[PDB]
Parts: structure tokens; C-alpha cells; sequence
């Protein structure tokens, strides 16, 4: 979170499972795997995701859900941002060279 | 600090936990074979509520507020028998410019008397779903409701002696979270979940929000709730 | 102490008053009924109501005089879920399974004590629920107590005596669990928790006043 | 004698156990994470089957046929990569002035093809519910269905050569069970559940079923199976 230093809110990180759909609703995406993630006490949740593959689909979701707004005091801006990154683990492993297809001559 | 506690729900919180009465949810220690659920213990966490400058208070019934909650919500539709008890964590997010007071506490086994005397309600006029009702400063005068006038908590009684159950107070300047632990308290060893409700849960803001200009004008309240040791009757053949 | 939970609760006090005549046109005034119930003495009901669950053994004498030989009076305790008598005279009086003091006048009043009876662990004063699921509210059949049929006992031929019993009835080993903050409002009924609105505490006129 | 297995169902019986190919049902033995449900393994029941004078034989594709079952059923919609192995009783009533034979056998990966050479079907020709397909005494020729002639058993081989896969024979005049334990078979440790059968059962009469006069005209064919060591990819989050 990317906001002001006085802004406070939270926010429901849900996770479903490949070959599941992703919820509908902020109330059945709390009744998979999730996590409550508090801008006022934490800056940064991490999340580790399992069961990644070439799938050559089924894949994982991740969504994310209003859980109280974002409340800020007087003077402070009214909107604010989230940033994101990526990386792997160390359990990668990878076969077969082959040429990428982001490359045309 | 942050807790970080865990469930297979992460909530990161954090005053301290006020047990009940200083008992600890435990389980029931034949031709009455009971088994527990262990997979019922995690985080359901019901839909946020507005404190504005209006509102006088709310309630909720347990556990007929998580009836519609995944798996817990379901042992109710097939055992006949239960009983657990339960960890609560309300909690306000708000800045240093704003004010008030709440009371956090459960009343146990709180009847509440009908609006115009002598006449009967329906089940639906104090328990609903997951739905927070609410608490009117007038005198209610309407057939089928509960008496609902906030001064005398829908009993008959002081709402300033309301400080005789299981309570914390949240006071914005301070701190602005409150835990309590409440243990099964009823006068059999189990009892069916459908026709009788434990407790109550009640959050009362004496001291009205305010918050000067151009701020938020609402502080989210997020009540959170999972149950502890929870034993239901067995389904099974004895030898 | 005298602030003991025991002796709290411990005083004994008038809970019960009924006339009855032995030869009357109206077949119900000819014999006393009285459903065993603690919510019918309004001084008595609010001390009661300071706790949510209580344990105790009731003891219960009786005070008869009479109006017009010596005069008995039967003095039957029906247990819950015992046959009940419709009649001045009838089968249900005949029943061995329930108690009964033969007492005549002149002699020190009759008594009996009646144990614990609820096959739950404690009487509920308070109950939030339904009977049958949502004439149910807040009512359930673990708190329910006796019912006590006096009738006077004759030959064959009745004779006029107007009678008065008076019963009076004193908890016992009580045991008391939970608090409750007590009762602000006037009761407006018997077996309902129904109230009308009252004022918090009486006005002063400012908030620096404090004279005497 | 009776050995009277229970799981919570309660079958009496009792030949031996043919164990598959020597090897019994077990666990696999990180970024897959994997958990076992242990609450799947107890009898499942399939509906009877008459045994008359004109049945010719009998299939069901596995592990299609518990997809309606109650837990295990369940287990397929939710979980995407799964495996279990088998214990399978097929077990018949007769007197003993009745006379057959019958070859129980399990067939890893059966392909079959087509009735019309160079024709499509759907699934519904050979899957579908508990229920048990069946074989014809004479050549299929229909479009949209398997072959199903019965000495070539629907996929080009000798029908007298199907003992070469894990099988028993129940001769009425000697026995009257058999019992096959088969375990995961498969190229990959795990995969999804509805787009592979794994394999297939099938209940073959050679000898006719005669009884004179008077008498039953029917001998009833029960199959029980009760899934040992499934084992299904995890659903929550890794550390």
C-alpha cells in the first residue's frame, strides 16, 4: 500500500484453488482461504502461491475485496494505490530450450 | 506488535482478552456417544457497520448469526445437539480526529419484551440471517417489533448497569479494539440450535461520533467470530 | 453476613390467598388451585430476578381458618405431569403418586418440603428462545413446578364452610449463577418480560446544584 | 465362518483375495502439497443385477460409477488431480440346483471401438451413473454406440484371453465370491478424475445359467467397492 501515512482501512485477500471459480461475492470469498490485510498496522502482506505449471485452463485465482472502505482524516488525499510484485520461489525448475515468441524477423 | 493469528483465516490484530466469567471454553469431560468437529475452528468475519453521527446501537443473536456461515452452519442442519463456545474480536479503524465510546458485551440469555404490551412477535423481529439489528432512541410503537428504546436495552433495565456481563469499552483516544472470550453457559449440557439462543452481542456508542470538516464521516465497525470447542451428538451405532 | 446469597433469598412470605365454599353453584370454587409460580409477588419477583439460573428446595405451610365438629382438609401436591382433578370429587384424588397432608383444625399449621424437581441442573428464570420454533415465546417446561388442590374433606353429605387458605413459601439450599442488573421498569404481566419505557433516574435542575 | 468387515458398513461374507499384480493400495511416498481424505473408505453398495438365461455379460467404467456416492462422489468436484486404489466383492445367491460360471476381471486403460468403423460416440456409450452397460450375443450395428459383441469383448481381442489381467472365477457349484484388490495404475501419479477411466469391470457368463423347473429364474449378482488410499492435491497456501 502506496497511500498516505495517516489513511487506515482493510482490505480481504481471497485465494481459490485451480479449477475453481474465482467468488462472486465479498461473503463466499471469505469462506475460502483468505487473509484480512490491515493498512493501518502493516505495509505489506505476502503471499506464497502453490501449484504453478506450464498447463499446455485451470489456474489459481486471486481477487481481492472492500472490507470497510479506507478512512483518512482531515487534509489527507482522497485517493491512494496498491502496487504489486512478482517473483518465484527457488522451486522452479525448467526443460527444453526453445525460442521465445515475443521475437519476430 | 501484530499477533498474526492463524486458522487457515489470518487475521493480524492488536487492551487484552476479557474471558467470560474466567472459564475457558472446554469440552464436556455411554447411551450418549457425542463426537467433536475440529474443523469449525477458524475466523468468519460478518459484514462491516457504519457508526455515523445517527445510530444508537446494534445486536445480534448467537448462534443463529452464523447459521448461514460455511460448515458450522451446516452441523446445525444435521446434529440435533450442540454446544460450543466462542472468541470475538470487534474492532474500529478511525484517526486521532475523531471521538466516542462503545460498550462491547454479551448479555446472556437476554429476553426482550414486545412493542405494545401483551402482544406476541414473530422470530424474525430479532433474528435474521447475519443482519445487525438495530437500537431506536424514540419508543418503538409498531405491532410486530420488540420494544427497541435504547435507554433501557429492550429489557427494562438501566443500560449504564449493562456493565454486570462479559464487556470491554472501546474508547477511540486509547485503543480501538476489544476481545472477549464467552464459555457455553446454559443449564443443560447440550441444547438444540435452532430453538434457543445463548447470548446476545450488543455494541451501545454512548459518546455520539464527530469529526470536525471534510473527514470521513463514518468509522467502519467489523465484528469477527469463531467458535471454540464445539461437540455435537454422535450419528453412530453403539456396540 | 446477612448479604449471603442463602440468607438473601432465604425469607418466607405470603405468595398465595383463596377462598373456597364447600356447597356453591360454580363447581370451581369449590376446591383451591394454585399453579406453583414465583412471579406473582411482585417484591418477591424482582429479588429472583437479580440471577438467571437458581437451585433450590421450596418449603411450603399453610394457614387455614374456617367459618361456618372438627373440620380435616385435604392438602394434595400434584408433581409435574400428574393427573389433575377437574371435580370436587373425582378419581384424581384417589391417586397414590401424589402427596397428601390430612390435617385438622387446632393443630400447628401443616408442611411439607418439595425437593429439586426439573430434570435439567438448574431452573432458568430467564429463557431467550422458542418451544416449538418461532404463544412459545419464552416459555419452556424445565422451570415448570406443581400444581397444589386443597378441598375439604367431608361424608357423603356436604355441609356450608367457607374457608381461607393462605400459603406462604420459603426457598431453601439456594444456589444462585450469573448476575443480572435488576429491574427498572414496573411489570406490566405475569409470565412476559413486556415493559413500557421509563426515565433513567429523577432530575435535578442543574449540574451544579447540591444542596441537602 | 464370516470375517464381518466394517468401515460404518457392515458386510459379512466368506476363496481368497487376488491381489492385483502383487501390489496393494498405497500413499505416494513441496510446490504440491497433497492430503489424504480417510473419511472416503468404507462399502459402497451398486444395485443388483439378474442373472438370467439371456444376459450375456455386463461392464461399469471406474471411476465413474461412484460419482454419484455420497463423499467420494464429491471429492471428484471440488479436488482436480486425485487417485485411490479399489477393493472390490462380487458376490451371488444361488442353490445348488442352479449352474454357471462367471469371470470377474479388471482391465486396466480398455479402449473400445466404435460399432461402424469411423464413427464418433458420446460418452453416454459406455459411462454413465452406477449403471451397468451390457454386451450383445450378436454385432452391434448401430451409430452411435459401442461394439459390443461378446467374443471380442468390444475391443479386437479373444474373449478366452481376458485372463491375463487380475480376474476370479465364480463356478456355482464350487464358490460363489470373489474378491480383487486393485491398486492405482496410471503413466503420472495423479489425474483428474472425469477425464480418464482408469479401468473397467466386467462380469462374463460362460456356461448358461439353467435351474429346471420351479425354481428362481434369476440368481442376483452384487457388487460392493469400498476405495482404499485415495489420496487428492491440498487446497491451501504454502509458508
Amino acid at each position: 500500500f502506496c497511500g498516505s501515512a495517516m489513511a487506515t482501512g482493510k482490505f480481504l485477500i481471497a485465494y481459490s484453488p485451480p479449477g475453481a471459480n474465482p467468488p462472486k461475492t465479498r461473503k463466499d470469498a471469505m469462506l475460502g482461504t483468505h487473509i484480512i490485510w490491515d493498512i493501518g498496522l502493516q505495509s505489506s502482506c505476502v503471499l506464497c502461491v502453490p501449484w504453478i505449471s506450464q498447463t499446455h485452463t485451470s489456474a489459481g485465482y486471486v481477487t481481492c475485496w472492500y472490507q470497510t472502505g479506507m478512512i483518512v482524516p482531515p487534509g489527507t488525499p482522497n485517493s491512494s494505490s496498491i502496487m504489486c510484485f512478482a517473483s518465484a520461489c527457488n522451486d522452479f525448475s525448467v526443460r527444453m530450450l526453445r525460442d521465445t515468441p515475443f521475437i519476430s524477423q | 506488535r501484530s499477533i498474526t493469528l492463524g486458522n487457515s483465516t489470518i487475521t493480524t490484530q492488536e487492551a487484552n482478552v476479557v474471558v467470560g466469567y474466567g472459564r475457558w471454553p472446554t469440552y464436556l469431560r455411554e447411551d450418549q456417544p457425542t463426537q467433536p468437529d475440529v474443523a469449525t475452528c477458524r475466523f468468519y468475519t460478518l459484514d462491516s457497520i457504519k457508526w455515523e453521527k445517527g445510530s444508537v446501537g446494534w445486536w445480534w443473536k448467537f448462534p443463529e448469526a452464523l447459521s448461514d456461515m460455511g460448515l458450522f452452519g451446516q452441523n446445525m442442519q444435521y446434529h440435533y445437539l450442540g454446544r460450543a463456545g466462542y472468541t470475538i474480536h470487534v474492532q474500529c479503524n478511525a484517526s486521532k480526529f475523531h471521538q466516542g465510546c462503545l460498550l462491547v458485551v454479551c448479555v446472556p440469555e437476554a429476553e426482550m419484551g414486545g412493542a405494545v404490551v401483551g402482544q406476541a412477535f414473530s422470530a424474525t423481529a430479532m433474528a435474521n440471517g447475519d443482519k445487525a439489528y438495530e437500537f431506536t432512541s424514540a419508543t418503538q410503537s409498531d405491532q410486530t417489533k420488540v420494544q427497541t428504546a435504547i435507554h433501557n436495552a429492550g429489557m427494562g433495565v438501566g443500560v449504564g448497569n449493562l456493565t454486570i456481563y462479559p464487556h470491554q469499552w472501546i474508547n477511540l483516544r486509547t485503543n480501538n479494539s476489544a476481545t472477549i472470550v464467552m464459555p457455553y453457559i446454559n443449564s443443560v449440557p447440550m441444547d438444540n440450535m435452532f430453538r434457543h439462543y445463548n447470548f446476545t452481542l450488543m455494541v451501545i456508542p454512548f459518546v455520539k461520533l464527530d469529526y470536525a470538516d471534510t473527514a470521513s464521516t463514518y468509522v467502519p465497525i467489523t465484528v469477527t467470530v469463531a467458535p471454540m470447542c464445539a461437540e455435537y451428538n454422535g450419528l453412530r451405532l453403539a456396540q | 453476613s446477612e448479604s449471603t446469597v442463602e440468607n438473601f433469598l432465604g425469607r418466607s412470605a405470603c405468595v398465595y390467598m383463596e377462598e373456597y365454599k364447600t356447597t356453591d353453584n360454580d363447581v370451581n370454587k369449590k376446591f383451591v388451585a394454585w399453579p406453583i409460580n414465583t412471579k406473582q409477588m411482585v417484591q418477591m419477583r424482582r429479588k429472583l430476578e437479580m440471577f438467571t439460573y437458581l437451585r433450590f428446595d421450596m418449603e411450603v405451610t399453610f394457614v387455614i381458618t374456617s367459618r361456618q365438629p372438627v373440620l380435616t382438609h385435604q392438602i394434595m401436591y400434584v408433581p409435574p405431569g400428574g393427573p389433575i382433578p377437574a371435580k370436587v370429587d373425582d378419581y384424581a384424588w384417589q391417586t397414590s403418586t401424589n402427596p397428601s397432608i390430612f390435617w385438622t383444625e387446632g393443630n400447628a399449621p401443616a408442611r411439607m418440603s418439595i425437593p429439586f424437581i426439573s430434570i435439567g441442573n438448574a431452573y432458568s428464570n430467564f429463557y431467550d428462545g422458542w418451544s416449538n420454533f418461532d404463544g412459545s415465546y419464552g416459555y419452556n417446561t424445565l422451570n415448570n413446578l406443581g400444581h397444589i388442590y386443597v378441598r375439604h374433606v367431608s361424608g357423603s353429605s356436604p355441609h356450608p364452610i367457607t374457608s381461607t387458605i393462605r400459603v406462604y413459601f420459603k426457598p431453601k439450599h439456594t444456589r444462585a449463577w450469573v448476575p443480572r442488573p435488576p429491574r427498572l421498569c414496573q411489570y406490566k404481566k405475569a409470565f412476559s418480560v413486556d415493559f413500557t419505557p421509563t426515565p433513567i433516574t429523577d432530575t435535578r435542575k442543574d449540574i451544579n446544584t447540591v444542596t441537602t
